[PDB]
């Protein structure tokens, strides 16, 4: 599964909604697509997990959604301190993966 | 152990067939032990509930005391697949909720009114 | 795998050459043994199959051998004899009436897999052709 | 979790990788690993299964799943007397350097049809408690 | 067979979570449901956990959670000096058709 | 019970390796299966039956007989001297049978002699002997020997002979009245020492362990099933088992994956089967009540 | 909701022994009373239960030569009988009350009431 | 019997250059022959079959055959590792060999 995340590296302003894509290249079983924010410097941090269900200690801000091969992480209000790179993954029945990860820039 | 036709293919059910009903038209259906009526009142197919293992109505309230008036059907797939049966619960039933007795029989009888109105 | 020391005869006389499996665990190889000629050239001399305690139909009660060994009648026409000691112990090459010509460095080799079966008759297997030699031994000289 | 601190090697020799799962015992806790080379995406390295035969991932016997390009390369194991999960290669190239993040993950059920004698199984999961991540420099 | 839980909580100070840990087999602690109790010298056992949908009134939220598989725990959020009871692991044996207790653990 | 009573009579003309399998365990050759098999039909494809059963004589195909459809030849005496492997012959369980003359009992030959025949007589098992035999023949095919197999019936052209327990095409096809040979649903097999030998093409099928109740004899099978996990498993697809099973833990019975036996819950009298796990059935049901004769009062 | 059990009982070895538990607060027709032992320092100890009005009861293997329990429905009483003492069954006898099986069968009620303990000296 | 003629018979040390060696069958074997080298001392396994390396042998030793001819190609021979190749081959039996083909380095 070649997960392919591809919203091309947005650009947008604090305040805007992050509109985050990632592709399938089959379908996923069930719902077992998640997603992480790294921060420069920093281990990334489960945000979804699940096509949708958010992690603990994370903001509201952060919407999963998605079924078969089409997933979308939205970021509403997006805040200053959310232009990280953000990665989909998946773990699935035959093993994990994960996509190439974009960065949320102004 | 009954047998649906369905599309051809035939399959295990527990749902009751016309040749083993037995019935009473205060909303009760009599059967061969062994399966469960289905009913599709109107096309809502609903399944009726056991009281008795021979014996089901509409919601299990136990009603009180020629033509089938009843509409049953190899439908519903009548508790084919249950939840699970924990092994606590199954010992729980047995010791508990279940119970078969002859003093209760007895106090019974020395306590019905007489009011034999039926 | 360990072998016999060196030995002196003359012609008429025999020779036991042993081979001592090197392992613990059998496991239905086959070992041959390979005559090193002063000439440079490589006999092959013979070799025995050494089943496994599991193998040659224990299922149905009694035992079936995968012997046979497809013995050299080109050079050695007999006379060398070819067993196992038991399925734990030594292999014996009894190598008999032998003349001068018959000096060489004998040695033992263990096969890279389990020899197959072409056809079985009766009470007994033949065996198909040993697979490619593996471990070999060091070898003594047996002069005559 | 916390991990052990940055390491240097020459190619060969071997590195160890260690994690230190602290804050609570071993009761169900897997844990496993997650490459990220410099200016790369994440790689999964592969997970370890604290507790018995009933829980191998799908296939029921190996505690020890690796993603694709690990299998065999690098081990990966739990220390249960000491709370500790580590990485270790026995052979370190000049490619297996930058950042090795040590995780918890988390197992989810096996579900849809499957038999009696693995429905305690789980399949992948996800990873939920990460460390700070280590670095790993090889070079001549 | 047998609970097996520890002797004795990790303990530590006010502020503090600690967890006790419970293991069994598929025979007992596996299935079913793991009931958990607090004991006070002194006193009658009163429940945890696995009843009430796991939280029974009277009984603080520092007082949870539940594990997969064959192993259980209790997890204290707060080391309370109140709290320094024994805790005991308890499940339905399905060999012995009865009740199976841990040896109880000491905070 | 001697060796000398096992024909072993192995001629590779082709194929060589196939010999492998009878001597050592686990050298089983397990190639060109995809094509093998693209010929073995789901029971589900078959036309419906009705109607009584009755019987016909199998006299299937030369190919080799790795699908569980394919009707058996009926049985008579087959010569030691096309024989390569053991004989082994399906009651419920597997039996080794040896060599005979025709009218002496033993032959300790090795089945090399002349005369020296596989006697084969057999009627379906609740009178006696079996429901049928399989062995390898000396040039490594392996061939079937059985029980007439039902004639099913139905509408269509692509109707069933059926050898096995036919539950799903014809209510009544049970394995008592139509078993021929280890077949017992169209998806498992009994097992034995060389079940991967005569039927090369069984791998990856999960053993189970069951028991089976014919007449008046319990059988201890091990059965070999296909089952590959997330495999479609719907009520539609449920064979019946003819099982009087195991336990396990307190509450339910193993049965073969994707399939039933007929015992009733002891509490309900219902079949209660899981969706998930595909291979259980519950012995217990939970729905319960107070017997209402008892309080049936004048 | 209150279990009562009587006094406490000192007796030398193989001296019988009984305890009982008379309850109020509620129906005692929809639950189940258990006995519970605990020798001191040690483990809750499973002896068996009882169902009111049935009577019907179950035993631990440990105690199915040992013990009996019965119940005195008018007097909501359940009692339970030692036959003999053998040092090992001193300690602290409770009797519990397991609740019904939530009712809506989730997640069980375990032993929410228990009475005080009596002391059993041998 | 299978006769296998060994070609050439000596080969030069040709030190660090390619060499190829032949052995030529009077029957038509599979590829299931083996190569062997004997430096002087016992000799050690190069090839399983016609073409696969044996354990603990290195990247210059490789081959190619079926039919007749079988040939054992050693590449880059930096180091003079002395020794008379033979050629044995599996096919029909009592197994045989050829009379072996000594190199130089
Ligand atoms: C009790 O249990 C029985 C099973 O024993 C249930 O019956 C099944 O119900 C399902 C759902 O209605 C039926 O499936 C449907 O069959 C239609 C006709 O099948 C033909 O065409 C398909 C094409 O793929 C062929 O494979 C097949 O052989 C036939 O030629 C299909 O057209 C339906 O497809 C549509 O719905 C599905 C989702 O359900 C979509 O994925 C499709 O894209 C499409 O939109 C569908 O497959 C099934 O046939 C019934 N089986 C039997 C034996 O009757 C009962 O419903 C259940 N009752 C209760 C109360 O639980
Ligand atoms: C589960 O559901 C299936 C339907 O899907 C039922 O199957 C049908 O069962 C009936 C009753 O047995 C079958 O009817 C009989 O078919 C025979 C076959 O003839 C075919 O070919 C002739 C032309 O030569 C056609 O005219 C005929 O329609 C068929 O296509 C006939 O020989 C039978 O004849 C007898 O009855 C008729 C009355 O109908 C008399 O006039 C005749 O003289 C004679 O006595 C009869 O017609 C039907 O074919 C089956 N259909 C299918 C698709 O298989 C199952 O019975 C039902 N089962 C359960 C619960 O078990
Ligand atoms: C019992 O169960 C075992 C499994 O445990 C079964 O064995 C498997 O059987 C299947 C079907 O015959 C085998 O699949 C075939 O493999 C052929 C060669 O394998 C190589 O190619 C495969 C496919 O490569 C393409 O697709 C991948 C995935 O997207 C891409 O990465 C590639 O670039 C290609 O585009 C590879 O997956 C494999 O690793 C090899 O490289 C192939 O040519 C066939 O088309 C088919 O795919 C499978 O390999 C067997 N598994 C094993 C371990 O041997 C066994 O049959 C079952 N028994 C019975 C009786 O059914
Ligand atoms: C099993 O037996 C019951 C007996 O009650 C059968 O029910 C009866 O079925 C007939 C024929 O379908 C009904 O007549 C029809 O009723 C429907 C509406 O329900 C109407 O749309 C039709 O036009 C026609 O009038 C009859 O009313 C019905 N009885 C009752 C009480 O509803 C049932 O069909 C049998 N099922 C089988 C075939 O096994
Ligand atoms: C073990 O069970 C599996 C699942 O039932 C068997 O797989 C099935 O094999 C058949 C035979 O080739 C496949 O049927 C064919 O499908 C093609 C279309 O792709 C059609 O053109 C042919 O006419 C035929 O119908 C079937 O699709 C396949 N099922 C699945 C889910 O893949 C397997 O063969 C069994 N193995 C053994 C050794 O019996
Ligand atoms: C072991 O089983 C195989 C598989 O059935 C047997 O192979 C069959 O052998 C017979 C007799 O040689 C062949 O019959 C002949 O076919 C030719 C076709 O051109 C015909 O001209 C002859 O008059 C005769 O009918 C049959 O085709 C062949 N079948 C297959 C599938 O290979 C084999 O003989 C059995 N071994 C023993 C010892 O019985
Ligand atoms: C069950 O019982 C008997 C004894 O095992 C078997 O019947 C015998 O079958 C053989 C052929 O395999 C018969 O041999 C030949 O019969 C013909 C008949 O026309 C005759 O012309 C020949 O000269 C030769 O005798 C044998 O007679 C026959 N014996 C009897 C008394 O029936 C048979 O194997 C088994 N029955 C089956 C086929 O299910
Ligand atoms: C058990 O099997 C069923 C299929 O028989 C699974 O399929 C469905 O899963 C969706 C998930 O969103 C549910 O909404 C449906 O209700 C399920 N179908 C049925 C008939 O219930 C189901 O996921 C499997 N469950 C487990 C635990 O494995
Ligand atoms: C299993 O049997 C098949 C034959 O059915 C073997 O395939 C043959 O392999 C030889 C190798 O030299 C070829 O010459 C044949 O042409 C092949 N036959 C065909 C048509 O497949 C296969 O090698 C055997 N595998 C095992 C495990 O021995
Ligand atoms: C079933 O009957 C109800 C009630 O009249 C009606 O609303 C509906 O259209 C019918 N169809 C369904 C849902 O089966
Ligand atoms: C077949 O058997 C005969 C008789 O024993 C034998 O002469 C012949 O060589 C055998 N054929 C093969 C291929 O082994
Ligand atoms: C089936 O074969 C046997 C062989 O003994 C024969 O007696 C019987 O008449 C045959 N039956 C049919 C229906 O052909
Ligand atoms: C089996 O046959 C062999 C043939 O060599 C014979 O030596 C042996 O005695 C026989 N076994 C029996 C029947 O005791
Ligand atoms: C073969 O069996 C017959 C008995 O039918 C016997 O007379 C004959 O001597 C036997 N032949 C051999 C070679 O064993
Ligand atoms: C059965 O009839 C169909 C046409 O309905 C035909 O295509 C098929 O070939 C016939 N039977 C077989 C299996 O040959």
């Amino acid at each position: 599964l070649t997960l392919t995340q591809s919203p091309g590296t947005l650009s947008l302003s604090p305040g805007e909604r992050a509109t985050l894509s990632c592709r399938a290249s089959q379908s996923v079983s069930n719902n077992y697509l998640a997603w992480y924010q790294q921060k420069p410097g920093q281990a990334p941090r489960l945000l979804i997990y699940g096509a949708s269900s958010r992690a603990t200690g994370i903001p509201d801000r952060f919407s999963g959604s998605g079924s078969g091969t089409g997933f979308t992480l939205i970021i509403s209000r997006l805040e200053p301190e959310d232009f990280a790179v953000y990665y989909c993954q998946q773990y699935g029945s035959s093993s994990i993966t994960f996509g190439q990860g974009t960065r949320l820039e102004i | 152990y009954q047998v649906r036709n369905s599309t051809g293919l035939y399959h295990v059910t527990n749902d009751c067939p016309n040749s083993s009903i037995v019935y009473e038209t205060a909303d009760a259906i009599l059967h061969t032990p062994g399966c469960v009526p289905c009913v599709r009142e109107g096309n809502a197919s609903r399944c009726w509930v056991p009281m008795t293992p021979t014996v089901a109505t509409r919601d299990g309230k136990l009603p009180a005391t020629s033509p089938r008036r009843h509409w049953t059907t190899q439908d519903c797939n009548c508790s084919i697949y249950p939840g699970h049966v924990t092994g606590h619960r199954m010992a729980w039933d047995m010791m508990m909720n279940w119970s078969p007795t002859t003093a209760l029989v007895v106090a019974q009888l020395l306590r019905i009114p007489q009011a034999i109105l039926d | 795998l360990v072998q016999s020391g060196a030995e002196v005869k003359k012609p008429g006389s025999s020779v036991r050459v042993s081979c001592k499996a090197s392992g613990d665990t059998f496991k239905t190889h086959a070992i041959s043994w390979v005559r090193q000629a002063p000439g440079q050239g490589l006999e092959w001399v013979g070799g025995t199959v050494r089943q496994a305690p599991g193998d040659g139909l224990e299922l149905l009660g009694g035992f079936v051998p995968i012997l046979a060994p497809a013995n050299d009648a080109q050079k050695f026409q007999g006379r060398v004899t070819i067993t196992a000691d038991g399925s734990t112990g030594p292999v014996y090459m009894d190598l008999s009436t032998l003349t001068s010509e018959d000096t060489a460095m004998y040695y033992c080799v263990t096969s890279l897999s389990e020899p197959i079966p072409r056809s079985c008759r009766g009470g007994r297997c033949y065996s198909g052709p040993f697979d490619a030699f593996g471990v070999w031994g060091q070898g003594t000289l047996v002069t005559v | 979790l916390e991990q052990s601190g940055p390491e240097v090697k020459k190619p060969g020799d071997s590195l160890r990788i260690s994690c230190k799962m602290s804050g609570d015992s071993l009761v169900t806790t897997w844990i496993g690993w997650v490459r990220q080379k410099p200016g790369q995406g994440l790689e999964w390295m592969g997970i370890i299964n604290p507790g018995d035969s009933s829980t191998n991932i799908y296939p029921g016997d190996s505690a020890t799943r690796y993603g694709p390009s690990f299998q065999g390369q690098v081990t990966i194991s739990i220390d249960k007397s000491t709370s500790t999960a580590y990485l270790q290669w026995n052979n370190v190239k000049a490619s297996d350097t930058g950042i090795y993040y040590c995780a918890r993950h988390v197992p989810v059920p096996i579900s849809g049809t499957f038999l009696w004698r693995e429905r305690e199984m789980h399949d992948f999961g996800y990873f939920d408690d990460w460390g700070q991540g280590t670095l790993v420099i090889v070079s001549s | 067979s047998v609970l097996t839980q520890p002797p004795s909580a990790a303990s530590g100070t006010p502020g503090q979570r600690v967890t006790i840990s419970c293991s069994g087999s598929s025979s007992n602690i596996g299935g079913n449901f793991v009931d958990w109790y607090q004991q006070f010298p002194g006193t009658a056992p009163k429940l945890l956990i696995y009843t009430n949908d796991q939280r029974p009134s009277g009984v603080p939220a520092r007082f949870s959670g539940s594990k997969s598989g064959t192993s259980a725990s209790l997890a204290i959020s707060g080391l309370r000096s109140e709290d320094e009871a024994d805790y005991y692991c308890a499940a339905w044996d399905d060999i012995v058709n009865g009740w199976v207790f841990g040896g109880g653990t000491k905070l | 019970w001697h060796i000398n009573r096992t024909a072993l009579n192995c001629n590779t003309s082709l194929e060589t390796g196939w010999i492998a399998g009878l001597i050592y365990l686990n050298k089983f050759n397990s190639s060109g299966c995809p094509e093998r098999m693209a010929s073995c039909r789901p029971l589900a494809d078959f036309a419906q039956g009705w109607g009584p059963i009755s019987y016909a004589n199998g006299s299937g195909p030369d190919h080799r007989p790795y699908c569980w459809h394919y009707p058996p030849k009926p049985c008579g005496i087959v010569s030691a001297k096309s024989v390569c492997g053991p004989v082994y012959c399906f009651t419920p369980s597997p039996v080794v049978v040896g060599t005979t003359n025709k009218l002496g009992a033993p032959t300790y030959s090795w089945g090399e002699n002349e005369t020296d025949v596989f006697v084969l007589n057999n009627t379906r098992p609740p009178l006696g002997n079996w429901f049928g035999c399989t062995w390898m023949n000396s040039t490594g095919f392996t061939k079937v020997c059985g029980a007439p197999p039902c004639a099913i019936g139905g509408v269509g052209n692509n109707t069933l002979h059926c050898p096995t327990d036919c539950f799903r095409k014809h209510p009544e096809a049970t394995y008592s009245r139509c078993g021929s040979g280890p077949w017992i649903t169209p998806r498992c097999l009994v097992d034995y020492p060389y079940r991967l030998w005569h039927y090369p093409c069984t791998i990856n099928y999960t053993r189970f362990k069951v028991r089976m109740y014919i007449g008046g004899v319990e059988h201890r099978l091990d059965a070999a099933c296909n089952w590959t996990r997330g495999e479609r498993c719907d009520l539609e697809d449920r064979d019946r088992s003819e099982l009087s099973p195991l336990l396990l833990s307190t509450t339910q019975w193993q049965v073969l994956p994707c399939s039933f036996t007929t015992l009733p819950a002891l509490s309900t009298g219902l079949i209660h089967l899981h969706q998930n796990i595909v291979d259980v059935q519950y012995l217990y049901g939970v729905g319960s009540s107070i017997v209402s004769w008892a309080i049936k009062w004048e | 909701v209150q279990f009562v059990q009587s006094g406490a009982e000192v007796k030398k070895p193989g001296a019988s022994v009984k305890v009982s538990c008379k309850a109020s607060g509620y129906t005692f027709t929809r639950h189940a009373i258990h006995w519970v032992r605990q020798a001191p320092g040690q483990r809750l100890e499973w002896m068996g239960w009882i169902n009111p009005g049935n009577g019907n009861a179950k035993y631990s293997q440990k105690f199915q030569g040992r013990v009996t329990i019965t119940r005195d429905t008018p007097a909501s009483t359940v009692y339970m009988e030692l036959s003999s003492l053998r040092s090992e069954d001193m300690g602290v006898y409770y009797c519990a009350r397991d609740g019904g099986y939530s009712h809506d069968y989730s997640y069980f009620y375990g032993l929410d009431v228990w009475g005080p303990g009596t002391t059993v000296i041998v």
